[PDB]
């Protein structure tokens, strides 16, 4: 397995930017389910060759941090709320529009592997409560008509 | 010069301080920032011993900005009794449910921030200093490293700022999901390279931090404070609010309010103003039934008229404000708060791993009516029994919010028995 030069480049990058190569793990891992849509297995081990650590340590750190999904592959990653204020603001609407839009629910993804719902705790931007991400972009849900405007942005 | 979407979060100030121009929803960059005087505090800070800092941000009285209200001076002196080299942290790991108030200033004064970093970093002789942003702000992450560049081209970072000899990079961390990686010794053990597992303190991170050596960890908001601070001197400083817990403070706002957002105000204000002189009082003019202090408190009704500030008959906290009305059920409140917890728990700590999940999973059973008689007795004790043998915050905290809705509101917990 060997990462394209579009992504080793990337990787190096972030590997040279802190005084330690090790520290670059967080940073690294991002950038690979930026550009597959999840984290492969087979990238662990040239990862952890990069940051000059053992295979166990990129596989616990994978484990440990929840924003990393080694399952399922997706394109755009639908980020909803299900906390407090979210919760309390419409939350439920939020996940209803969305399975009717796409006819997924929480922790599914679309048969074209295009859209997955990931629930997730507190966004902090409860103002502008109920909160959604779709990838790095986040926004409130007004309403489905609203929404779908929203997701047919994604391409 | 394309960041990802973000909310336009609504702000508003009475001090226009810290929200002079994060109060307009857009990247304020350094040409824009320069023109209000911007990086002119620095200029002055380079000018005077890193000593004289301290003891104006120790007099100036700033307490801590990400939860437990620290003396801020006062840990800076901790630190520098160790010798260097030292490490200065931005803690911009904001995961508090109902907590937004540090990422407006990221997002919109990046350079705020970076100036007072810059000037802290001088204050405890750091040359080397960290920004750990969350994930799940990428904009901020990217609007931090645009800004920093854009400093480091004037500048006001690299090696002998300004001719005074003080040399000084930032890097921005980004976290993955994990609320526990703002717990200071997470934090750190994170930008390590590994799991944020909080470590045992004492030793507090001004002793060993950072590859074992000095470091000071402080929240994005009690950083921002640090130019005005030396700007205006301490004493004028100190005329804001009242003497005992002077200076700005942000207050996020949400859940039943008519305008949920961010205010600038002084710590001498209500909570019942904040509610109702502020944020426009409460949507449909329903009544307050509780106000959830993040995932920490629970006031009554009864409670609105206490100041929001840093004193023992104080909101205290982050300042962060949930408004609960009348038509919402306290234990399907409760239960998100357990939800967050059973989520958020590291594991370590035997009594927080599984209080943490059990208090969420027995009270599912309650609210959903699947609960037994045990399962209401464990509850009761698995909420009261979170704290022993932890090592962080976290298991201290878990049942704490869950335990004063209980002793606050019996009826509404009764009806499910
Ligand atoms: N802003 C947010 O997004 C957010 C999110 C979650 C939690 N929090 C807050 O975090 C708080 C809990 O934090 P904590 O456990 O770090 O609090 P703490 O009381 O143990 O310590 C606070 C700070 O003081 C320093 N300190 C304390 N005693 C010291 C000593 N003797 N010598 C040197 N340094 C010392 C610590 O290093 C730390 O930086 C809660 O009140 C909560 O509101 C904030
Ligand atoms: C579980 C937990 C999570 C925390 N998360 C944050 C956070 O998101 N941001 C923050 O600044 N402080 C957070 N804190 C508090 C930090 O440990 C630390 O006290 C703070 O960053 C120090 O900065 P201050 O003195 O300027 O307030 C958290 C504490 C705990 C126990
Ligand atoms: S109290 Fe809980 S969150 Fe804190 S270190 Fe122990 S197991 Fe981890
Ligand atoms: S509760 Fe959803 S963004 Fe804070």
């Amino acid at each position: 397995f060997e990462f394209p030069e579009e992504l080793k480049t990337k990787l190096q990058e972030h590997i040279n930017y802190f005084p330690k190569k090790r520290q670059a793990i967080l940073l690294c891992l991002h950038e690979i389910q930026n550009y597959y849509g999840y984290i492969p297995p087979e990238s662990l081990k040239p990862l952890a060759d990069m940051l000059e650590l053992p295979l166990n340590h990129v596989e616990g750190v994978v484990a440990f941090y929840d924003m990393f999904d080694r399952e399922d592959k997706a394109k755009y990653r639908i980020r909803v709320c299900v906390s407090i204020v979210c919760h309390l603001m419409g939350t439920n609407k939020l996940l209803k529009a969305l399975e009717n839009i796409l006819g997924i629910k929480p922790g599914e993804v679309t048969p074209d592997g295009k859209f997955k719902i990931v629930p997730v705790q507190c966004l902090g931007a409860c103002s502008e409560a109920p909160v959604f991400m779709v990838n790095d972009d986040e926004y409130k849900f007004e309403s489905e008509v609203q929404l779908n405007e929203i997701l047919s942005r994604y391409t | 010069r394309s960041y990802p979407a973000i909310p336009r979060i609504y702000a508003e100030t009475t001090l226009n301080m810290l929200l002079k121009r994060a109060k307009k929803p857009r990247v304020h960059s350094i040409d824009e920032y320069l023109k209000d005087g911007g990086y002119q505090a620095l200029e002055k800070a380079l000018n005077m011993s890193p000593e004289e800092i301290i003891d104006w941000v120790d007099k100036s009285t700033l307490r801590g900005r990400g939860g437990a209200g620290f003396p801020t001076g006062k840990k800076w002196k901790f630190a520098v009794q160790n010798p260097g080299p030292r490490y200065f942290i931005c803690n911009a790991d904001e995961s508090e449910p109902g907590t937004f108030k540090d990422r407006i200033i990221i997002e919109r004064d990046p350079h705020l921030l970076i100036e007072g970093i810059i000037i802290s970093s001088y204050a405890i002789g750091a040359n080397e200093a960290y920004i750990y942003i969350r994930g799940e702000y990428p904009a901020g992450y990217y609007i931090l490293r645009d800004a920093i560049e854009e400093a480091k081209k004037k500048g006001f970072l690299g090696k002998n700022i300004l001719g005074s000899g003080f040399d000084l990079e930032i890097y921005v961390a980004r976290g993955a999901g994990a609320y526990i990686c703002g717990e200071e010794t997470a934090l750190i053990e994170s930008l390590e390279g590994k799991r944020g597992h909080p470590r045992l303190k004492p030793p507090y991170p001004v002793q060993k931090g950072l590859w074992g050596k000095p470091t000071v960890v402080n929240n994005v908001e009690t950083i921002a404070n640090v130019p005005f601070i030396i700007s205006m001197g301490w004493e004028e400083y100190r005329y804001i609010g009242p003497s005992d817990y002077a200076g700005p403070k942000l207050f996020p706002v949400s859940g039943k309010v008519k305008k949920p957002g961010v205010y600038e105000l002084p710590m001498n204000t209500t909570l019942r103003e904040v509610i109702f002189k502020y944020a426009g009082g409460t949507l449909g003019n329903k009544k307050v039934k509780a106000v959830f202090s993040g995932a920490l408190d629970c006031f009554s009704s009864e409670e609105l008229d206490i100041p929001m500030d840093y004193s023992p008959l104080g909101f205290g906290g982050t300042g962060t404000v949930i408004v609960l009305t009348e038509e919402d059920d306290i234990v399907e409140a409760a239960l998100k708060i357990a939800e967050f917890y059973e989520h958020e728990t590291c594991g370590q700590c035997t009594p927080c791993r599984v209080g943490c999940y059990e208090q969420a999973n027995l009270l599912e059973k309650i609210y959903k009516g699947e609960a037994t008689e045990q399962d209401w007795e464990g509850f009761d004790f698995v909420n009261r029994n979170i704290q022993p043998t932890s090592i962080c915050g976290l298991g201290a905290v878990a049942g704490r919010l869950i335990r004063q809705t209980l002793e606050k509101f019996p009826e509404e917990w009764e009806k499910y028995r």
